[PDB]
């Protein structure tokens, strides 16, 4: 009987888990944009001044 | 004879002037040009060559004529210092903006100068007590030290200064200069206020402060002066007089975000994140001028702004360096209603030593580390299962570094009028035996909602009592 | 062929004009071509001028002629704006007529001095509980409203501006608050269905607006912020009160750091300039509280800022919350949840709010703003659905309650009055009792029962503004029995 | 389709495939100009190129134009500017689903991504 | 006339367009009509580029400049010993000229290929994490790489102040100068560093070369390489030196400003292209010499400030290139008590124990891999699963090893004294007791030597190694006082 | 191949790799001073393969019948499929034939990922 209560538990552990790292993954991958979009325009400003040499 | 020139080019807070002689004006030279307004000051930055020179403006360039007269000074914008600076308003430039008549000084020295001599160099360890509990038991202040206050946007970096004004200021002895750089407007007013009402600055009588605005709403060229205006009162304290001084600035990030802006018109290659070149040198020869000598000592309490909350950012990072006390405050903190939202981790002193605070203290504030430690390094797992999945020996860990967090806010007098709770002074001697009471686990029992926004250890015990005759 | 006040064009493209003359010509001074178009000298140089363009490049041909004005760029300012729609420049775009203004003021003003200045202590009633409670608003403050697309930032500009009617129609100056919408880098339709609504609620009387669509060069949306604030100054300087939002300033700098890019500067931060900070400074300086001697006269401002993903760490952002007194984040997920205004009150906050915030609110919401910041925090911790102990469980009632306290419905805006008793129920546990499905219909129900009984509190709140220690008694008496039933 | 707005006064409909590639063809144009690029790689000028062509689309008092233009998410990612530029005019989206056409639904229309500013 | 003298075009930044001087040479140093020294980098036939040593506002156009004739060298020999120079070695200390024995270049080309001997002589650094673990050998660069507040001075610092055991002797082969090359830090700070040498009386072997970030950007890119042979000097006289950068990190920065400010295109993040050939040209500069050369050594500890923890990083890649491994310092190890907080996942010796004592290469042999064992079972026990013997053995010993490592500031140990701590660790003499027991039984231990024991570390510091016998006694002196209390 | 395309034929055109191809065009246009574009590529870096897959079709009855397939090949950097390169040519052509080493590693040879791998045509093009 008391093992039946184990896995209703385990059961409902495992439910809010995959909720909680799901929600955080949907919280993450807005920071990869970000990062993304950084790593792009970083690398452009490089290029610009590169070639914005003059005298 | 006066020197007189033509300008040639008007590019925002760049003017170009042009000499007719052959003798021309040395660099960081000012200049003045008339106007129906009043006048012009202009400050000599490099010789473009050709006779021609290249100048930063000290206010708006609207209305200048091409090819209009320009007189010399014959000397690098100079400012007003001794006694009577003291409960007087002073601009950028050098002249009273409080409307009380002219500052009638002895003498007026340079705001550029060079910093002191190695030799000259004197080295302190003494405590400074604040009353603030974050502070004065993991990174305390040093007498005559240099002060950090990192933090994003409304972090809490002028707000927790105005308290070490409302704590050390009065019971100083010395003089202050507080240099508002870049800042609101309304701040300054409101100080001025407070100066009045506390009694710090009397009209009538004497004051103990001088006060120097080179606010946001002035051009670049003023919120890059400002800041040397500013230190040059306070550096005749130190030598001339040789007594005790608190420099208050805030902020001082205006003063590089100031030389950004021109630096692209100066014709300098912008640098990575669009930083001047000069950012390491220009930062340096402002910092190695606010420090203690042989002659004086300095108190100076610096905040710096942390652009998109970026601590990695080239401003802030060369800024740590340059200080004694570093106390950064993170938005992540603030939000969850903790204040001051100082981070026990990242806060760094030269004082936290067994050899000046004392081997328990040293103790007591290293276990209060790794405690707030161990609960990030768990933070993970907690939003992903539990504390139900945490260990006995972990889980005991959370709740007390939870309790020893909550503990670290204070009640600020001078932020009563946000938390609606009274000011809070705690000592330094009672903060230790307090959270070292915590520490050996004598509070287990008390709820955490008991350590939010509490002063002394006592009220503690007295705020858990209160909240039994509110549970129904 | 005068080159003293007249040039002729050397080149163009990108938005910009390279004319040669013009040697008595100012920095920043307005121009016009020989199409007509409106320029500015934002920069002089020895053998050419720079000046931006106000129009399509389309107009401006290479070789033509080119007069200048004489006078810097600038607006028509007066009372007779009221009710009238412009431009950037200040021309009617409403078709009701010319606009009768009293004088012209510079586009480009300096911020009034130190000295000039007093610290806010006029209340300014938004009519939003949850805003006038944790965040409230005074005369010469800089609110931020920052927040997501669709979030409500206006919905707490808008609502401001029909309240106000409540002192507007009165006989008293004082008491008045004028008000100037600044509408940037948004369509034609958005606008104009605004205006509407205005008129529908008759706001429009006391009322200017300022258009600067995204149609509309970039430069109008650049000058629109900066012209628009001297509409409202006029009645600062007057010894009146104006209230002006701009919606939105992020845009702005988009406009802005497209000349900006244009005319080949160094790239910052998210390609924005370093001079973009100078920006949005210059502009909020100009709105504070004038001492009693300039006319006891003020400027209260609402920018708004458009964030990506609920992200307040950004550039623009952070840029703006160093200078405004306060902020009131509006997050997505609360505005999904219901929770409208979608305030979040862990990241809202006012610099300067009990200040000029009514007693009668300090007193009845005593901690209430950092009470709700730890809610958040056991609430978020205790959502895992572990079981915890009284102390915090007693803490999360509680917090439930206000939560659905502060929510409220648009186009209804409350008395001070009316706002003070919700509060004191809410800290004090009466509602904890009450189930959480029947606080709505409570609050409607609650009213009624004043006014229809205990009205002589209402009008007491009303007056007097403050709760003394004996009127405390008498409402704690009328709210406990009323729990009870 | 302004001419049968202003002439005939008649409710058309402009169909744009897709109004990313119109910021796109902006960007290498923009590009090979000179002008110096803005945040991730984009021309400055998008601010306002975007409104010479979404304000030009509106309801006058003769006619009526109605946009009904396709959308492509750059990386799955609407932080980027092209498409947070784009949904600022949107008004309605239309959504199309394969799990919608998959169940035999007709059009694949999906009843809860499909939103509306003028649903109240 | 010009060949020998110029006159000054423009000036600003620190930088100086001259021109003339069509007989000066590259890198030459120059003298202002001001009195200021400058150095000239860029050639060219229309002007000469120059850096200021000193601050500009002093150069004019149409000033005179003459040339020194002389590539920029500085003073060198024992003489220096105790003093405190600048980049280009005049004192600042204040006690008297600069008694040189001879003066080399700053640029010197790295020792040969043929005049080379494999590292085999030690260098103890006091600190048992670091000598037991990543071992540093005379003629190595090992690197010190971590964030900023860490403790990356610290192991260098201790370093300098555990050599005072052979300096103070009458061996020359064994003693070991030290050289601290403080760049981009304040005065205030050198100023306490030189402070602290004294207190423990190793400012006697000690020079120091400072280079403020007050100072001209040039004089902290030449720092380093002046500084570096003023070290060389030992190297080739047969005697043994030990340099210190710190850090290069600034120097980069400071020779970034001259690179964009004489108008030469920037790579990444826009450091010169030839960044990594600023510091691959000091770091090879030492090494250990052929028994022909003199038996001389120099060794380098160069130290580098990261961002976040980020070691993917422009600079920092750069230099672990170069380096014969890094000790890596984790600002979060730091907190958790490990101190210095070493990372030993990440710290590495190339040259291994080689450079090691031979003595502690006994003891301590899969230490090290023990000790990534420990973290391999540390982060596997996080499950929160019970553990078996052998997974709990291993977790009991490699809990308290780490323990063990722990060491103070400022409190350098002999060799004789941390092999027997090692000892009791790697065996498993300490699995029987507490955590928080460690910590007062170093030093229990250690007295307890020093006065019965004390034969034992009398033959392990002579000999240096561990014979049948030495095994025999430590053995039986471990259990006796395990056994006591 | 056009010409087995316009005088009524079947070609098929492998281009191994486009990656390469543009490179190489990057290095002509930076040299030669054109504006450098997302991660050094000029804008009409777009135009050049599209103005190369374009040319690959199905003539009508009329025309001739005749036909031109073309395999583009690219590489991408870790899977990153959001490149600037990739993004160009993934949007021109007409489906994908997505392989991932470590579906490779498993056995799954040719590592075909049937998640990602599309093809617009479909059924239009296979044997009933
Ligand atoms: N308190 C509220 N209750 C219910 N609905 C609301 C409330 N506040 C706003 N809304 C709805 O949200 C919709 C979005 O309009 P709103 O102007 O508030 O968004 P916004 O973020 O201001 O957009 P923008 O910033 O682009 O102007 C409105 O049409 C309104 O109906
Ligand atoms: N072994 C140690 N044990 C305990 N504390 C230490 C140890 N080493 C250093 N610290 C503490 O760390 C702080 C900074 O140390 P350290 O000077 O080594 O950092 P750093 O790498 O030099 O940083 P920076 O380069 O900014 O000076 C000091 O306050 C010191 O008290
Ligand atoms: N000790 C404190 N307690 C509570 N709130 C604080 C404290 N210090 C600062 N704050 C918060 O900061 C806000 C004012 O921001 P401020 O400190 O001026 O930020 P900044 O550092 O950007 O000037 C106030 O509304 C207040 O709630
Ligand atoms: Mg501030
Ligand atoms: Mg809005
Ligand atoms: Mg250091």
């Amino acid at each position: 009987q008391g093992y039946a209560a184990e896995i209703s538990a385990r059961r409902n552990a495992m439910d809010n888990a995959s909720k909680n790292a799901g929600d955080m993954i949907n919280r993450y991958s807005i920071l990869y944009n970000r990062t993304r979009q950084a790593v792009i325009t970083n690398e452009l400003v490089d290029i610009i001044t590169g070639a914005s040499s003059l005298g | 004879t006066p020197i007189t020139g033509k300008v040639t080019a008007v590019i925002g807070a760049i003017v170009d002037v042009h000499f007719e002689q052959s003798e021309l004006p040395a660099i960081l030279n000012a200049l003045e040009i008339k106007t129906p307004q009043g006048k012009l000051v202009l400050e000599v930055a490099q010789h473009l060559g050709e006779n021609t020179v290249r100048t930063i403006a000290m206010d708006g360039t609207e209305g200048l004529v091409r090819g209009e007269k320009v007189l010399d000074t014959g000397g690098p914008i100079s400012v007003p210092v001794g006694r009577e600076t003291l409960g007087r308003i002073i601009n950028v430039i050098g002249e009273p903006i409080d409307e009380r008549g002219p500052i009638k000084s002895k003498l007026r020295k340079p705001i550029h100068a060079d910093p002191p001599s190695f030799a000259e160099q004197s080295t302190s360890a003494e405590i400074l007590e604040t009353g603030i509990k974050v502070v004065d038991l993991l990174a305390p202040y040093a007498r005559g030290g240099k002060i950090g206050l990192f933090g994003g946007a409304g972090v809490g970096k002028t707000v927790f200064i105005q308290e070490l004004i409302n704590n050390i200021a009065k019971a100083h002895g010395g003089f202050s200069v507080f240099t508002g750089v870049g800042e609101r407007t309304r701040e300054g007013n409101d100080l001025y206020r407070e100066m009045k009402e506390t009694g710090v600055i009397n009209l009538e009588g004497e004051s103990k402060v001088a006060l120097v605005f080179g606010q946001m709403n002035e051009p670049p060229g003023a919120r890059a002066r400002v800041a040397l205006t500013g230190l040059t009162i306070a550096e005749y304290f130190r030598d001339e007089e040789g007594q005790d001084v608190l420099l208050f600035i805030d902020n001082i990030f205006r003063f590089t975000q100031a030389g950004s802006e021109v630096s692209a018109l100066l014709g300098r290659i912008p640098s990575a994140v669009g930083y001047q070149p000069t950012l390491a040198t220009d930062m340096g020869l402002l910092q190695e001028r606010i420090t203690t000598t042989k002659k004086g000592s300095v108190t100076s309490v610096q905040a710096v702004y942390v652009p998109a909350d970026d601590l990695t950012d080239p401003a802030p990072a060369t800024t740590f360096a340059h200080l004694d006390a570093t106390t950064v405050l993170s938005r992540g903190i603030s939000e969850l209603g903790i204040y001051p939202a100082v981070d026990p981790l990242d806060s760094k002193s030269r004082l936290l030593d067994a050899a000046v605070v004392g081997q328990e203290h040293y103790d007591v504030a290293s276990k209060v580390q790794e405690t707030l430690q161990t609960y990030k390094s768990l933070q993970d797992i907690i939003a992903i299962l539990g504390m139900d999945e945490l260990s006995e020996q972990d889980k005991l860990t959370v709740e007390r570094a939870r309790k020893i967090q909550r503990f670290l806010s204070q009640p600020f007098a001078v932020a009563e009028v946000f938390t609606g709770i009274p000011g809070k002074l705690v000592r330094l001697k009672d903060t230790v035996a307090s959270f070292k009471a915590v520490l050996e686990g004598k509070y287990d029992n008390i709820p955490e909602h008991a350590f939010y926004m509490v002063g002394g250890i006592e009220d503690v015990v007295a705020k858990a009592e209160k909240l039994a005759a509110e549970a129904n | 062929a005068n080159l003293n006040e007249t040039g002729r064009v050397l080149a163009v493209g990108d938005g910009i004009a390279r004319v040669f003359g013009l040697n008595n010509i100012q920095a920043e001074e307005l121009v016009e071509f020989s199409s007509g178009v409106k320029g500015m000298a934002l920069n002089l140089e020895p053998g050419q001028v720079g000046i931006v363009l106000f129009g399509s490049d389309r107009l401006v041909k290479e070789g033509e002629l080119v007069k200048r004005t004489g006078n810097i760029v600038d607006v028509p300012v007066g009372p007779g704006l009221l009710g009238r729609v412009v431009d950037a420049l200040g021309n009617p775009i409403d078709g009701k007529g010319p606009i009768d203004a009293a004088g012209r003021s510079r586009a480009q003003v300096k911020a009034p001095g130190i000295l000039p200045r007093r610290s806010v202590h006029e209340p300014v009633q938004t009519g939003l509980k949850a805003v006038d409670a944790l965040v409230p608003i005074g005369r010469g403050q800089r609110e931020l409203i920052i927040g997501d697309r669709q979030t409500g930032k206006t919905a707490v500009a808008l609502d401001t501006i029909l309240n106000q009617k409540r002192w507007n129609n009165g006989s008293d100056e004082s008491k008045k608050l004028y008000c100037v919408y600044v509408a940037v880098g948004q369509k034609r339709s958005t606008v104009a269905q605004l205006v509407q609504t205005l008129e529908q609620h008759d706001a429009m009387k006391y009322s200017i607006i300022v258009a600067a669509t995204a149609s509309e060069a970039a430069p109008l949306q650049y000058l629109a912020p900066f012209t628009a604030a001297s509409i409202g100054e006029w009645f600062r300087d007057n010894g009146k009160h104006a209230l002006i939002v701009y919606d939105d300033l992020s845009k702005q700098a988009v406009a802005y750091r497209q000349l900006s890019l244009l005319l080949r500067r160094p790239p910052g931060r998210e390609a924005y300039p370093g001079d973009v900070f100078y920006l949005h400074s210059r502009l909020l300086e100009r709105a504070a509280k004038l001492s009693e001697k300039e006319g006891s006269g003020s400027l209260t401002a609402l920018p708004v800022i458009e964030t990506q993903g609920g992200d307040v760490s950004a550039y623009i952002p952070t840029n703006v919350i160093s200078i405004t007194d306060g902020q009131i984040f509006l997050e997505a997920e609360l505005f999904y949840k219901g929770i409208r205004p979608a305030i979040n009150v862990g990241l809202s906050v006012s610099r300067v709010g009990s200040a000029a915030q009514v007693k009668a609110l300090k007193q009845v919401a005593g901690s209430l703003k950092l009470f709700l910041a730890q809610y958040r925090e056991v609430a978020a911790f205790a959502q895992f659905g572990s079981d915890l102990d009284a102390s915090t469980k007693q803490t999360l009632v509680r917090g439930e309650r206000l939560t659905q306290l502060l929510k409220q419905n648009q186009y209804s805006p409350l008395a001070t009055e009316e706002q003070v008793p919700l509060i004191y129920a809410g800290v004090n546990g009466h509602l904890d009792g009450i189930e959480l499905s029947r606080i709505g219909e409570f609050e409607s129900s609650f009213l009624s029962y004043l006014k229809s009984n205990h009205n002589e509190l209402l009008t007491e709140i009303r007056e007097k503004g403050e709760l003394s220690k004996e009127l405390l008694a008498s409402l704690k008496s009328a709210t406990e029995s009323f729990v009870a039933t």
